[PDB]
């Protein structure tokens, strides 16, 4: 909200006011006002998304690896590892 | 950064309004971010929105001190030189209020805000207050009546500071 | 009975004259220690003689013992200050 | 090279070799230990005074880091440095491999502090002495 | 002196801290305060010369309303209403707002802001009472140096 | 007698804990007390011999003044002040500043102290309800034995 | 000197030992100990 | 330390170390604003 206002105090803000409505009546009716901004390079774009999906492929590997340092997700990999064990063991044993 | 602007984040209040107070004694010996760099530093200073906030807080306050003064002083017979400057400040305040709703997105989200309906209510007031006392401005009647409408006027000045 | 004498044992020697110096702090913070374990024994066994059969349970509480002058194990309790036995469903269910 | 001051040619090889792992830490951008070593307006002997060769070529010794750590940490620190018992003729003294060790490993755990790398100054915090 | 026993110096530890507390509220009451002390000061006497005593009659009975003396007697007398009922038949219909703007001000100042306070006081005391201990442990040394 | 009872004996337990939060609160309002009835008195009635009088206002009306009754139309009378506004137009000038260490005094005892202790009694209350019931047991032994 | 040098050693040593007693640490441990054991059943297979 | 042996704990605590122009370890661990070592019931014993 206060990027947009005057920086004028409340008694002394019709100056900014009249200011405004002047600038607005030279560009409807005279067109006599340029304006001119600033477009961001292709090159400083392309970076940003860059960086972007750089760091998006950081957050989710580090996702995934604190995911996996969690104690049920731990515990649950331990026991399917201990059934697959198993099963190689019963291959073992059918080899004997 | 986008409430400092072009300043370093390590001012405070009392910094920024004591600079406020003596531009020309207290800009220069700050540094942050000779035509060439003393309007620099105006510039970069004055368009910062933190400047602008603390702006329109000291004159608000300074609104409400007038206004708090006005109400207590009595009333003269015909209109006072106070309330011709209080009557100009509260139409730009209004002007200010119209050009707001002009500019956001939508009627909607103005009038969601609780401190714009609060503003509509402080210029509601103080103009049916002026109004029935300029209607009769010698009628003593008309001075007690419109007192008593600037004072819910004060209440809600002091309510519209809080923001 | 022994889990209460244990417990009145370890609480007063803890705060003796005896165990007072710069080399028996640890020793005395170990005696509240197992104080309070002594204590929570006494609770665990009454609990599960007031599981088993409560009116045994209450005939096993109000028997006068020969160790504490002929008086019941409520009173040897409350002597030992132990607050947790005191404060159990069992006891207090006697002492109603 | 050789120097002229007394004090900096007395210092031992590990001490340059300190020096030189403070300058390829510093050579990396925006590094904060150079930012640290320029804001501190310190001498090649790390007095607070504020020729030109020598305080650059040299500025990153471990007398000046010792002084930028010592107003770093209150207003009466001073560590008491002796490169004399790292001589040859000090081998029959007792204690000795434990005092140039804990001295070793104290100026390495200060530099560890600095790059703020806490694995390296928890080991070398432990080889040491004075723990607390 | 108290700080040397084990009850009083904590608590005095947490007193210097719910000074904050205390802060917020004295200008979060100043808002309500100086509103009310203007309309109200204003509806009782109109058409009379600002003066001290006008800053006076703005701070004096304001403040102490909150406290739970209310000065309806004397704002009844300064009111100038003759009447059996209190705020009934006056001089001006304006002054009869008083009860009203008095009214919304110890709602906002006592049901509010008082409650308000001692749930800040309660939330404050619950997280800055360990850090009180250790602060009273440390000025246990400095009282010892 | 209320012992027996399963609500009123562990609340007696309770209220016997809360008596050093009262006396704590006793302590540190003990301060502002002394401190404010030896400044206050002075300032109402000076150039007076003291005497069992002056001790006893000294103690009187700053104990019953955080109570919320408020002495100020008394005060006002000890103070010989002739205005229609209160503490204006006073034979001295520095009695005038009694509002303000009474504005100052109630701040410290009811906004400070009394908030503070409400804060101290919740705090002890959660920290204390299952002990007070584990000595209610011991307690309901006693009464039968 | 030497007081301080042993209760460094014996903090340190009882630290390493408590963080080995976490739930945690036992989790992964455990877990790591399965992993090297099928590693081994590969090589127990392979041989058969 | 204080595990091990208090006044030998204690003494460790009143040790002059040359490291700070010969004042002892509570001055340091003061001077470094370190609320948690002040706060230890050992360093509390050797205060009172
Ligand atoms: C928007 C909110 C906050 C303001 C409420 C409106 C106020 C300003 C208006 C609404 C009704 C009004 C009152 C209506 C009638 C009378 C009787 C007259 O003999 C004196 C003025 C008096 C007492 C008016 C004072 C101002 C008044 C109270
Ligand atoms: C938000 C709150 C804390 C505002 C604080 C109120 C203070 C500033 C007000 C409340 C009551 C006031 C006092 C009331 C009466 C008098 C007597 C008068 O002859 C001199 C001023 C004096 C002594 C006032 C000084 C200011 C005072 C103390
Ligand atoms: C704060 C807002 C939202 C609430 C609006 C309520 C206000 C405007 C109302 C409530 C009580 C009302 C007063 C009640 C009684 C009287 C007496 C009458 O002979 C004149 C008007 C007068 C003096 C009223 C003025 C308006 C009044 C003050
Ligand atoms: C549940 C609670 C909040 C109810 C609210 C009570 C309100 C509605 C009551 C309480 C006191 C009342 C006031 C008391 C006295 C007077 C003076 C009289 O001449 C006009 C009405 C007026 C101004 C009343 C208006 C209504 C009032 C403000
Ligand atoms: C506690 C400290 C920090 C606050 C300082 C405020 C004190 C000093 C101020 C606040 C209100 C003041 C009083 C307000 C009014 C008067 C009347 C005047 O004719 C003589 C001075 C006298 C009696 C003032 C003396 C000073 C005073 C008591
Ligand atoms: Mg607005
Ligand atoms: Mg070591
Ligand atoms: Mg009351």
């Amino acid at each position: 909200e206060y990027k947009d206002r005057p920086f004028l105090p409340a008694p002394f803000i019709l100056l900014a006011h009249v200011h405004m409505l002047f600038m607005r009546l030279l560009r409807l009716c005279g067109v006599h006002t340029q304006e001119h901004e600033k477009i961001q390079d292709d090159e400083t774009k392309r970076k940003i998304t860059t960086f972007e999906e750089l760091n998006t492929d950081k957050f989710l590997r580090r996702w995934e690896r604190e995911r996996q340092e969690m104690l049920e997700a731990r515990v649950k990999m331990t026991n399917d590892n201990v059934v697959q064990a198993m099963g190689m063991m019963d291959q073992l044993l059918e080899h004997m | 950064a986008d409430w400092y602007g072009h300043l370093k984040s390590v001012t405070s209040f009392w910094a920024v309004l004591f600079a406020f107070f003596f531009p020309f004694f207290v800009l220069p010996f700050i540094n942050f971010s000779g035509a060439h760099r003393l309007r620099r530093k105006f510039a970069k200073f004055y368009s910062a929105p933190y400047t602008r906030f603390i702006s329109d807080l000291l004159s608000h306050f300074v609104l409400c001190v007038v206004t708090s003064y006005f109400v207590l002083d009595k009333l003269e017979d015909t209109i006072s030189a106070i309330e011709w400057i209080l009557l100009v400040w509260f139409v730009a305040l209004l002007l200010e209020e119209l050009r707001q709703m002009i500019f956001c997105d939508g009627i909607a989200e103005y009038i969601s805000d609780t401190w714009n309906r609060l503003d509509l209510i402080m210029i509601t007031l103080f103009f049916v207050g002026f109004f029935t006392h300029a209607s009769d401005p010698s009628n003593q009647d008309s001075k007690v009546v419109s007192k008593g409408i600037h004072a819910f006027l004060v209440v809600v000045l002091w309510l519209r500071f809080m923001r | 009975i022994n889990a209460l004498v244990a417990s009145r044992i370890l609480e007063r020697l803890s705060t003796h004259r005896a165990l007072q110096g710069p080399h028996l702090a640890e020793e005395r913070a170990k005696m509240q220690h197992n104080a309070k374990k002594f204590e929570e024994l006494a609770v665990g066994v009454l609990g599960e003689c007031h599981g088993s059969d409560s009116h045994m349970a209450s005939e096993m509480l109000h028997s006068k013992n020969d160790m504490f002058n002929k008086k019941n194990a409520i009173n040897i309790a409350y002597d030992a200050k132990s607050l947790a036995f005191l404060s159990h469903p069992a006891t207090q269910s006697v002492i109603n | 090279a050789k120097t002229n001051i007394t004090a900096l040619d007395e210092l031992p090889s590990f001490a340059l070799a300190i020096e030189e792992l403070y300058k390829r830490e510093a050579k990396k951008p925006h590094s904060h230990v150079q930012r640290l070593v320029s804001l501190s307006n310190t001498d090649v002997l790390g007095r607070h005074y504020r020729g030109r060769d020598l305080a650059n070529t040299r500025a990153y010794n471990v007398l000046r880091m010792d002084q930028i750590f010592a107003r770093l940490v209150s207003k009466d620190f001073s560590v008491n440095r002796d490169f004399t018992i790292y001589d040859s003729k000090y081998d029959k003294v007792p204690g000795i491999q434990f005092r140039r060790t804990a001295q070793a490993s104290h100026m390495l755990f200060l530099w560890a502090i600095c790059l703020d790398r806490f694995r390296m100054a928890r080991h070398f915090w432990l080889i040491g002495d004075q723990s607390i | 002196y108290y700080a040397l026993s084990k009850n009083l110096g904590p608590k005095l530890i947490m007193m210097m801290e719910m000074m904050k507390d205390v802060s917020t509220f004295v200008f979060l009451l100043l808002i309500f305060l100086i509103g009310y002390g203007v309309a109200a000061q204003s509806l009782l006497s109109p058409d009379e010369d600002f003066s001290s005593r006008t800053f006076i009659g703005v701070l004096f009975r304001p403040y102490f309303q909150i406290y739970g003396e209310l000065f309806l007697d004397d704002l009844n007398s300064e009111a100038n209403c003759l009447g059996d009922t209190p705020f009934t038949e006056c001089s001006r219909e304006t002054v009869r707002m008083v009860p009203f703007f008095l009214a919304v001000y110890i709602l906002g100042s006592n049901v509010l802001l008082v409650n308000l306070l001692i749930a800040m006081f309660n939330d404050t005391y619950m997280k800055v009472q360990e850090a009180a201990e250790d602060l009273w442990r440390k000025q246990n040394y400095e009282l010892c140096a």
